[PDB]
């Protein structure tokens, strides 16, 4: 069996705007196999609304997911995507960073 | 070798009641069809099955219900059967490679408005003529089948106690003389040296497919069921 | 549309 | 100009539970129009595009009846393959299958696919010719000449270059509104101290569509990708996608570095420097 | 559209002569066909194909050349036996539906007849013994190339001509047999006029 690592990115719809309503995304692209378990976070906490695109993949047959939830970003509040792979050993852990 | 089986081979029903047509098949196949023949033409699809206790609907679905319920039986069921629905209808099954569909032996479905009319043939044998034999060497027996209804009958010659196909010739379909009666012929022709002989002994059986012991038939007439009707003659020197 | 044909390995 | 339809199959053998996991998707251009999963309730074809929802039912049940067929087929190929590589059954393994047809242009027939692959590595696939097979291993060659056989890349080639392009010129006209569209990439540049020597250039490239762009750094006039990083093209969620690069520079020599963006939408190719 | 047209009714033969059964068929996408044959109380089974080749393919013997251009898929045979005598199917599988499915045609029944070399004509009355006055009329041993008459009274009923085959020396005789339900009637003139 080939196994891949999946590569996480975590950002917004819009461009972050704080009090106005926006989208939050959590992309896993690249992985094998397809069975993934990916949690988007708020402040640690996990969001329970949230709805993922249906399963597809590449040319490369590497495998790709999109994960999103509406929300309202503002100044104190930390958001995260975690995401658990049978290639990796722990849940990682990626921040969201609107200043990237 | 690729074998499908059909119940019933034949079957006389009534307007208005159930019919229920099985199809065995052991060849490991996934695709069953259901086909049905009018008059020696056409080849319709009625429902199809590509798994088991799914089914789909074919070109002439109506009037035709359909259940799979194992990979080896495939059921053709008819809750109101009409006029319209006297065919022969074939069984059909393959795998993936779809084109390439093997059939069923057939089963003939008559259905009636009513069951008076179902009614036994009356065989009689016919001799050959004296002019025949002693110009050409050689008899032709006759056998004549009259006055039957439903056309679901199988004749076969009896030469000396064994089923004989040598010089045998049945009529392909059976001659519609009335509406509610059919009619059948054959001819058996042997030498002259044969048919002289007081030893050999000739019948033509005919094997006539009626009304089923679940039927229900008044007192007065006898019940003209699944029966063999034959006559007889012997050799003359 | 989809393929009408289904072909197995 | 140039199109495409496609049709994504994931068929993943599950033996803690009773029955395979099936996934199909379609796909016009990077816009999703059908899917079915063999673990939803409704168990019937599903529209994800505004323009596809126009089709009647003669569609959708037939397209339902189709992939189910799909589906089933999938499942006894999974119990093929693990037959075919002698694999114990405790073990989970991955079908994927592609097929679909592009056009150009002008609209018309350019390239056809059918391919597929086992727990991520290749088995067999069509060739440009669309009358060849290619077939990885030993195992593959029973599938290729099963196929041969049946003469399966004949019945295949009326899809690809009849039925598939047909049905897409169909799905283009329907949806003209949503798939004839071309947006073109906003684009600014990020920067980002990382040490007192060295800082990270961001090259941005946001809400565009179709997802297909070009993003290269140049050093003095010349491409730079040895020490370059890209990420893979990411949907924002509406139809329209987003994509970076970045570089590693020395303090101070921000504006010998620039940024090519390279979109159908865009009338000339842009170049971008740090100020 | 997907429809299959073959040559209408019953093509008869004589035995030696080549077989050609028309098909012509309607189709979206490039099609392949197939024939099947089904002889008399026997299953429907599949006859040639159309692949293999740029139009031909075909097996017994039978063989079948496609035509695309002009949507033709003729069954052929050089030389015609007895044997050859059934019902057969012109099939399109369909090229591009949601399923993939045979489109049959109306069928072309064949029926080739046996070349008979010394004719000798003759009719004869047969007497039932076990009934009193009923009596049936025979024709016999005639050229496959002559037509037997078909009824037109009330009562009279003449069968259509039959082969049978005695296993002495291909002793093959067409046959015909007529009978009446009047008391008055006369052999030697039922079985006139081809």
């Amino acid at each position: 069996m080939i196994q891949r690592t999946p590569k996480i990115q975590v950002y917004s719809r819009h461009p972050a705007e704080n009090g106005k309503s926006n989208f939050l995304n959590c992309y896993v692209s690249g992985f094998h196999p397809s069975d993934i378990e990916v949690d988007l976070l708020k402040n640690g906490e996990r969001i329970e609304k949230v709805e993922h695109s249906d399963l597809s993949f590449s040319k490369d047959w590497s495998f790709y997911l999109l994960y999103y939830t509406e929300f309202t970003p503002t100044e104190k509040d930390e958001y995260a995507c975690r995401v658990n792979h049978v290639t990796l050993s722990q849940p990682k852990i990626v921040k969201w960073d609107r200043d990237m | 070798e690729a074998a499908v089986t059909q119940s019933p081979r034949s079957k006389v029903a009534v307007t208005g009641g159930k019919v229920t047509l099985s199809c065995h098949q052991t060849n490991n196949h996934d695709y069953m069809y259901w086909y049905r023949q009018d008059t020696g033409h056409g080849l319709r699809l009625i429902h199809y099955s590509y798994v088991a206790d799914s089914t789909e609907k074919g070109d002439i679905p109506d009037g035709y219900k359909a259940s799979r319920p194992s990979q080896e039986n495939f059921s053709l069921i008819l809750e109101l059967a009409s006029l319209s629905q006297t065919a022969v209808y074939f069984c059909a099954s393959s795998d993936w490679v779809s084109y390439e569909q093997y059939f069923g032996p057939g089963t003939r479905l008559t259905v009636l408005e009513d069951l008076r009319n179902v009614t036994p043939p009356k065989v009689s044998l016919f001799e050959p003529s004296k002019a025949e034999i002693a110009n050409k060497q050689k008899a032709t027996l006759v056998c004549l089948a009259r006055g039957f209804f439903p056309d679901h009958v199988e004749l076969s010659w009896w030469v000396n106690g064994k089923e004989v196909h040598s010089g045998v010739s049945t009529d392909p379909q059976a001659y519609k003389e009335s509406n509610y009666s059919y009619a059948l012929s054959s001819r058996l022709r042997v030498s002259a040296t044969f048919w002289h002989n007081p030893r050999n002994h000739f019948r033509c059986q005919v094997q006539f497919h009626g009304l089923s012991e679940e039927d229900k038939w008044p007192e007065g007439s006898p019940k003209p069921v699944t029966q063999n009707i034959s006559a007889e003659a012997w050799g003359r020197a | 549309a989809l393929w009408g044909f289904f072909p197995v390995l | 100009g140039s199109h495409s339809m496609r049709y994504f199959f994931t068929s993943v053998s599950r033996p803690g539970r009773g029955e395979p996991r099936f996934i199909a998707v379609g796909y016009v251009d990077d816009t999703q129009f059908v899917r079915f999963d063999s673990d939803a309730a409704s168990q019937r074809m599903e529209p994800r595009a505004p323009w596809i929802e126009q089709e009647g039912p003669e569609y959708w049940d037939g397209e339902t009846r189709a992939v189910k067929a799909h589906s089933q087929t999938h499942r006894v190929d999974l119990g093929t393959l693990r037959g075919y590589y002698n694999q114990s059954e405790a073990g989970s393994h991955t079908v994927q299958r592609m097929y679909g047809c592009d056009v150009g242009s002008d609209w018309r027939f350019l390239r056809g696919y059918h391919q597929y692959a086992y727990d991520g590595k290749d088995y067999i696939a069509l060739k440009e010719d669309l009358r060849s097979w290619t077939a990885a291993d030993m195992a593959a060659q029973t599938t290729k000449h099963k196929w041969e056989a049946a003469h399966v890349a004949e019945q295949l080639r009326a899809y690809l270059e009849g039925t598939c392009v047909e049905w897409l010129r169909r799905y283009l006209e329907n949806g003209k509104e949503t798939l004839q569209r071309t947006d073109a990439p906003k684009t600014h540049m990020t920067h980002h101290a990382v040490s007192d020597h060295e800082a990270t250039l961001r090259c941005w490239a946001l809400s565009f569509y179709p997802a297909e762009i070009t993003l290269t750094w140049q050093r003095d006039g010349e491409d730079q990708t040895q020490d370059t990083e890209l990420v893979e093209t990411r949907p924002a969620g509406d139809g329209t996608f987003q994509k970076w690069a970045a570089v590693v520079v020395p303090s101070g020599q921000e504006q010998r570095y620039t940024c090519h963006v390279q979109h159908e939408g865009l009338p000339k190719p842009l170049t971008l420097r740090w100020e | 559209m997907d429809s299959v047209t073959q040559t209408e009714g019953l093509v008869t033969l004589t035995e030696g002569l080549p077989v050609m059964l028309n098909c012509t068929y309607q189709s979206t996408y490039s099609p392949f066909l197939f024939w099947y044959v089904q002889h008399l109380n026997e299953a429907p089974k599949l006859l040639l194909k159309s692949f293999t080749d740029n139009k031909r393919p075909e097996h017994q013997g039978f063989h079948a050349t496609l035509h695309k251009s002009s949507s033709s898929f003729h069954l052929q045979k050089s030389s015609a036996q007895l044997s050859d005598s059934a019902l057969y199917y012109c099939a399109l599988f369909l090229a591009s539906s949601s399923f993939s499915k045979l489109v049959f045609g109306q069928g072309t029944s064949l029926s080739v007849v046996p070349n008979i070399q010394n004719p000798e004509p003759a009719v004869y009355q047969l007497k039932d013994p076990r009934s009193q006055d009923s009596t049936l009329c025979l024709f016999t041993d005639f050229d496959s190339q002559i037509n037997v008459p078909k009824t037109m009274e009330s009562g009279t009923f003449i069968t259509d001509k039959t082969v049978l085959d005695m296993k002495a020396m291909d002793s093959k005789s067409n046959g015909a047999i007529a009978w009446s339900n009047q008391t008055s009637f006369t052999c030697q003139d039922i079985f006139k006029e081809t």
